[PDB]
This record gives C-alpha cells, structure tokens and sequence, in this order.
C-alpha cells in the first residue's frame, strides 16, 4: 500500500540543487544525494556531503572521477572507508585532485547498499515511499533534456539499457484527481538550479522504465 | 553526462 505521491523535498531529506559543472561526477552527486536523505532519516539533520571526496578518493573501488563512475562503487568506498567528509571540509572543484580524505571531518557512514530489482518501476516506486530518495541511473544523451524547461519528460529517443547519467528520485507524482493520470518521478539533476525546473525534472512514470530510470537504482544502508 | 556549455 504506497502512497499516491511522495516528494521527499517536502520532508527536509534533499539539500539545495548542486552543480557538477564540466566533470563527469553525476555519479558522486547522486550518491551524496541518497546518503543525505539516509543520514537526515537517521540522525534528524540535513548535511551537505563531499562530491570531491567520492570523485578524488574512490578510484579503488571502480570509480574514475570525472571520467565517470557509479553510485554502488560510491556506497562501496564509503563502507571500506569508515566515513565521508562534508561538502564544507572538502570541497568541490570539478576536476580529479589528490585524495584528501580527513576522518575527523566525517559526516556520514554507510555499511553497505541495497540494489532495487532492475528494470522494475514498482520495486522503485517502493522504495521511493518506504526509504528515501533513490540514486538511479538514466539516458540524459538528448538535446532535449539538456534545454528541458518543464512538464513531463518524454523522448522516444530515450534507451532504458544504455545509461550515461546519475541522478536521485525524490519522489512521484501524477496530475489532476486520478492518481494513475500522467504520473511521473520527481528527478534531481546536478547542473544547476538553473537548468530544468529549479534543478529538477519529471520524468514519465510506468511507461515502460522510460530512460532506463529503474535498471540500475540503489540506496546506501545507514 | 555533463551540461552542454
Ligand atoms: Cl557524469
Ligand atoms: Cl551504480
């Protein structure tokens, strides 16, 4: 029994809209995106998290910086690392720099992840409801995402298996009375306030795992 | 993917 819509942004899990700028690190910010939400639902308080700690010092587990990376191998990297630095103490600057991991600015701890059933848009949408925001990956390799302004996005050109962008499920919604008319996922992106609707997108929900927004979801376990 | 500049 799920709720019709869930926005976690009204509930204090998500930190402002962040900016990756010209860095291939989505995968950073959709990671610290779940560890913020997980870490609020724990602990009561929201904390802006390091992207630059996960893109300089996560090479061991898989991921490679600004050429790209994932956000299982981000949850992964701060298991085996006992920590992660807040956004304030290690701060971003969109370029692959020497790990500067400080445990005494730790702010966040994960012991683990959980993988959603891949391809599968209700087992997303559950833990969505049940847990918090979701990083997932999704197919951005379309002009119109880039100068999408708002609505519901849907690009036939879109894949659900070939992926190229981390992004975070805050929620899902759907307009007018009917809860199955034109639903959709309440999509974080990290390029800006700016892009998008202040930062965010909807994209079409239940057609068919559009963009491929449930093949590869996780959250990190706290 | 990054925005395109
Ligand atoms: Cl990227
Ligand atoms: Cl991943």
């Amino acid at each position: 029994d799920l709720p019709k819509s869930v926005d976690w942004r009204k509930k204090g899990y998500v930190t402002p809209v962040k900016n990756q700028k010209q860095c291939g690190s989505s995968w950073a910010f959709s990671a610290t995106g779940a560890l913020e939400g997980q870490m609020f639902r724990k602990t009561g308080k929201l904390v802006s998290l390091s992207e630059q700690n996960l893109v300089d010092c996560s090479r061991p587990q898989g991921n490679q910086g600004c050429n790209g990376g994932f956000m299982a191998r981000a949850f992964q990297y701060v298991k085996e690392n006992g920590g992660l630095d807040s956004e304030e103490s290690y701060p971003y600057v969109a370029v692959d720099e020497i790990c500067k991991y400080r445990p005494e600015n730790s702010v966040a701890q994960d012991t683990g992840f959980t993988v959603v059933a891949p391809g599968k848009e209700k087992a997303l949408m559950k833990a969505v409801a049940t847990v918090g925001p979701i990083s997932v990956a999704m197919d951005a390799g379309h002009s119109s995402f880039q100068f999408y302004k708002s609505g519901i996005y849907f690009e036939p050109d879109c894949s659900s298996k070939n992926l190229d962008h981390g992004v975070l499920v805050v929620g899902y919604g759907f307009e007018g009375a009917n809860s199955q008319n034109s639903k959709y996922w309440l999509v974080k992106n990290s390029w800006g306030p700016e892009w998008g609707s202040n930062g965010y997108v909807k994209i079409a929900k239940d057609k068919n795992n559009h963009c491929g927004i449930a093949t590869a979801a996780s959250y990190p376990n706290v | 993917a990054v925005a395109e500049k």
